[PDB]
């Protein structure tokens, strides 16, 4: 039956592993990647996939003030990066810059 | 002197002793009288204890001034709300209610008996590891000596050792005979009796 | 003249008495409380 | 002109041992 | 130093019993009472609640005072160190709960109601003084700026003094709408205070508010500018164009709140007033026309204009001429407008009409009603 | 009294402002606001540049930089925030640190244009697919590859 | 447990490897775990530290 070879277990965990190691070092590109925007988001947020997601909803500082990232972040999270946003260290960056990013 | 004080005021159901101990009796009554308001919601009973134990006149109560007569007028009214507070110490606005009583009344120096077999059921509870450990322990309940400022809650075993006791007995028997006659007793206080009235042969 | 009784009720917070919880306290009935 | 102040009156340096 | 304050407390209360008003027992617990509330004032520790309480516990035996001075002197006053001691005691808390804790601005608050409610035992002076004090601590917040305004031109109402406030609010805090919105608030307060004294005065016998609005746009865009920029300029051009863009929808919106504003003020000309808010906007700012980039609120700013000369005549005086001139406007944009505006405008347009004069009018017995169907079956 | 600063562009002006001993239009606000009108009230100032252009704006006001005056400021500087008694002067640290680089970056001129890093990062992700899409890939012709 | 969950697991995993009709129900492993969890319970509540019996000095008693 289909539904009963355990070949495919073997081969998901695999995969499933290897998976996570290239999310992992893709997300470090974007973290040191965007950093040079906005480098102090690392700190703040942790996890990948919500380091991504603030990029997506804001792809500039500026948008910090307006943008709400109350899906992805707590309150008290979201309200540190839109703080950090205008006192931030980074440079601005260019709309194709910014495509490539997102 | 002001270690004695410390010592009695550290007391705390619901903090920390340093925390404990910068707190006021005003800042207890006031977090204490909304939950008892929260109690009176779920059974109309506690809204009776407003008018005698959580009153703003029992902020000035002292019971070490108090003669004895007063202080047995004081214990009884203890002892009822322990009663009614016996099926509700699951329910979070208890221990905040309770926390009043500790801190002024002193209950877990004095009513030390009356507090520990209303919530002998919660065993495995945090509430009860909390209330070992600011409780000096009555010579009954010295089998509980070991699970005092213990990581680990009393056993189901040590359950059966402590609650057995003739002495204990008869006095878990009044303590069950007052339930009866007040119509305060519950299926978990029925049923933790019963499982050890099965295992009160030890 | 007597006190009125809003001044007998700020009587009892200035000089903390503690007689009307007192007498509360020996009117308790442990039958009408269960 | 309205006000609300009247309102709101009322280790990094540690190696790893063997 | 808990012993020096609890010094001055005896002579007080030596006039107490002397009155016979507190027995010496009664008098003792009054001291207890107090006793631990100066050393939790003195402790470390103390916190702003502890300060609030004497407040309140003084506060309570002034009452008990004032009652046992009628029930058993049967005095209103009675002339001695008593009637102003608890007074005097109340204050002395407040600044030094203020100066402890210059934070709580809610402390502060108690503090300004508490002596402005006793007017007479407490100069206006003094309100001056912890309000500069108080200023001085907090230039930043707005609501203390227009507290002070407020307070001045009602109790006082020194109009000279309420517009110095703002004058300096302003300087410090450029960048709140909030505070050039009220300051225009206020001058036009002091307009229509003004020509009605005028009119009482017949009986008997503003552009300044402009100049506000046309400053209080260009400190905006220009804070508004400096954030969202951070330190640095934008070297794209392309977000250049778009940190206009949020400048102009940004200033839009506060251009569009005083149009409100000036609805409340029946007495000025609105409709000049709100010209002048039109001319403004037909004026190209930042290197952008709203013509071109921003048709929607191009959209808005006509919708105005046409409804400008029909806006605030009643149903009973609706004139046709005017309604004329209001519909000759409305053709007048359409030649100039792509088709896609041209009908959302005919759209608002026809709604304004009907929901405005045609709903509140009755069919069979005015004869323009059959003229205003027909113009918006016509549009 | 504290008066904080609007927004990160305006702290690079006054941080340039007070560079060159100029007075800001924020600190003629704040001197204003503070300074009685007045025989001369005295103003302890660190720098003895900025001394003059205070004497400009407030005729009123004399200023001192001696010894005593620098005493007084080391002091202020020393324990920083616990001086504000709990007022929201955020954090001294971070802030100085935005306000450097925009402080340095200013003068240099720097721009983003010159900025290189972009191209080091889009090779070092470039291989990166390379070496995914064939693993992968690979992976997808195995489970396809069975069936 | 990890001696008693590993010979338990053996017992699950052979069921699921070498039946030729097993129903996809884990019926075998889920009363497995009852026997682990009711070993886990009694392993529990078995406390090291010996128990103190309530103390029962004879005091001495004097006439009056």
């Amino acid at each position: 039956s289909a539904d009963k070879v355990d070949v495919m277990i073997i081969q998901a965990i695999a995969l499933l592993d290897d998976l996570d190691k290239e999310l992992n070092t893709y997300a470090m590109r974007c973290k040191e990647w965007y950093g040079w925007h906005f480098p102090e988001l690392a700190k703040i947020v942790t996890d990948s996939v919500a380091y991504a997601r603030i990029i997506l909803t804001m792809g500039i500082r500026s948008k910090a003030s307006e943008t709400d990232l109350s899906e992805i972040l707590p309150e008290e999270i979201e309200e540190r990066v839109k703080t950090a946003a205008e006192v931030s260290m980074g440079t601005e960056i260019t709309q194709t810059d910014l495509d490539n990013i997102n | 002197d002001r270690k004695r004080r410390q010592k009695l005021h550290s007391a705390s159901l619901i903090y920390n002793s340093k925390t404990a101990a910068t707190q006021d009796y005003d800042f207890i009554f006031e977090n204490a009288s909304k939950a008892l308001e929260e109690l009176s919601q779920i059974e109309p009973k506690f809204a009776i204890f407003s008018r005698t134990l959580f009153s703003e006149s029992s902020i000035s109560l002292d019971r070490n001034v108090q003669t004895k007569e007063e202080i047995k007028d004081l214990d009884n009214a203890i002892n009822a709300y322990l009663l009614l507070a016996s099926s509700k110490w699951y329910l979070a606005p208890t221990l905040h209610a309770t926390e009043w009583l500790v801190r002024r009344f002193q209950i877990h120096v004095k009513n030390t008996e009356m507090l520990l077999l209303s919530t002998l059921n919660y065993y495995q509870t945090p509430v009860f590891k909390r209330i070992l450990s600011i409780i000096k322990l009555p010579p009954l309940f010295n089998c509980l000596s070991n699970f005092v400022r213990s990581e680990k809650p009393p056993t189901a075993l040590t359950m059966i050792k402590l609650f057995n006791d003739m002495d204990f007995l008869k006095l878990y028997t009044s303590y069950l005979d007052q339930c009866i006659k007040h119509n305060a007793t519950y299926t978990n206080q029925l049923l933790f009796t019963t499982c050890c009235f099965i295992n009160v042969v030890a | 003249p007597p006190p009125d009784e809003e001044e007998q009720l700020l009587a009892k917070f200035v000089f903390g008495d503690t007689t009307d919880l007192q007498e509360n306290l020996a009117k308790f009935n442990a039958d009408f409380i269960f | 002109l309205e006000t609300g102040f009247d309102a709101l009156a009322n280790d990094w340096f540690t190696l790893p041992k063997p | 130093k808990t012993r020096y304050y609890l010094e001055q407390c005896i002579p007080e209360m030596d006039d107490l019993v002397e009155k016979g008003l507190f027995t010496k027992n009664e008098v003792s617990l009054i001291m207890k009472k107090r006793t631990d509330f100066e050393h939790r004032l003195n402790s470390r520790g103390s916190s702003i609640n502890d300060y609030i309480k004497y407040i309140n516990y003084e506060s309570n035996v002034n009452k008990l005072r004032a009652k046992r001075c009628k029930r058993i002197l049967q005095v209103k006053k009675t002339n001695s160190l008593s009637d102003w001691s608890i007074q005097q005691r109340i204050g002395f808390i407040y600044q030094r709960g203020t100066n402890k804790f210059p934070q709580d601005l809610k402390f502060w608050a108690m503090y300004l109601n508490y002596m402005k409610a006793r007017g007479n035992q407490t100069s206006y002076k003094k309100i001056h003084n912890i309000y500069n004090q108080l200023l001085k601590l907090h230039p930043t917040n707005v609501d203390i700026w227009i507290s002070c305004a407020k307070y001045e031109y009602e109790v006082h109402a020194n109009f000279k003094s309420c517009r110095n406030i703002f004058q300096n609010g302003l300087r410090f805090n450029p960048d709140v709408p909030k505070l050039w919105y009220e300051y225009v608030k206020f001058e036009l307060n002091f307009i229509t205070k003004l020509i009605n004294r005028r009119k009482v005065m017949g009986l008997i016998n503003g552009d300044i508010a402009l100049t506000i609005f046309d400053v209080c746009m260009k400190t905006l865009g220009k804070h508004y500018i400096n954030k969202h920029k951070g330190y640095y300029a934008i070297s794209d051009s392309k977000m250049n164009i778009e940190l206009n863009k949020e400048t102009l929808n940004y200033l839009f919106s506060e251009s569009l709140r005083y149009i409100k504003l000036f609805d409340e003020f029946l007495d000025l000309e609105r409709d000049y007033l709100i010209n002048h808010v039109l001319q403004f906007w037909k004026n190209d700012m930042y290197d952008l026309s709203l013509r071109k980039d921003l048709p929607e609120l191009y959209l808005k700013t006509v919708m105005i204009d046409i409804t400008l000369n029909i806006r605030y005549m009643p149903v009973e005086k609706l004139d046709i001429d005017q309604l004329q001139l209001s519909v000759k406007k409305y053709f007048a944009y359409i030649s100039k407008l792509d088709s896609a505006s041209v009908k959302s405008l005919k759209n608002e347009y026809r709604s304004y009409l009907q929901d405005n004069y045609l709903k509140k009018m009755n069919a069979e017995d005015d004869p323009r009603y059959k003229i205003l169907d027909l113009i918006i079956s016509k549009l | 009294s504290f008066a904080p600063f609007k927004g990160a562009a305006e702290a690079l002006e006054n941080a340039n402002d007070i560079s060159e001993g100029l007075v800001s239009e924020s600190l003629k606000a704040i001197l204003d606001l503070n300074l009685p009108k007045a025989k001369n009230i005295t103003l302890a100032i660190s720098d003895k540049n900025l001394g003059p252009s205070i004497k400009e704006e407030f005729p009123y006001v004399d200023c001192i930089s001696n010894e005593l005056a620098q005493d007084l400021i080391r002091g202020v500087r020393l324990h920083g925030e616990k001086l504000f008694k709990g007022l929201q002067s955020g954090d001294l640290e971070r802030a100085q640190l935005g306000l450097g680089h925009a402080y340095s970056r200013a003068k240099v001129k720097f721009s983003v244009q010159k900025n290189d890093n972009h191209i080091i990062q889009a090779i070092a992700l470039l291989d990166q697919l390379d070496k995914d899409i064939n693993t992968f890939a690979m992976r997808v012709k195995e489970w396809y590859g069975w069936h | 447990i990890a001696r008693v969950l590993a010979a338990k697991a053996a017992v699950s995993l052979r069921y699921d490897a070498l039946a030729e009709d097993r129903d996809d129900s884990g019926d075998i492993g889920l009363e497995s775990r009852a026997k682990v969890e009711n070993r886990l319970s009694q392993l529990e509540g078995r406390d090291l530290r010996t128990t103190p019996k309530v103390v029962r000095e004879a005091k001495k008693v004097e006439m009056t």
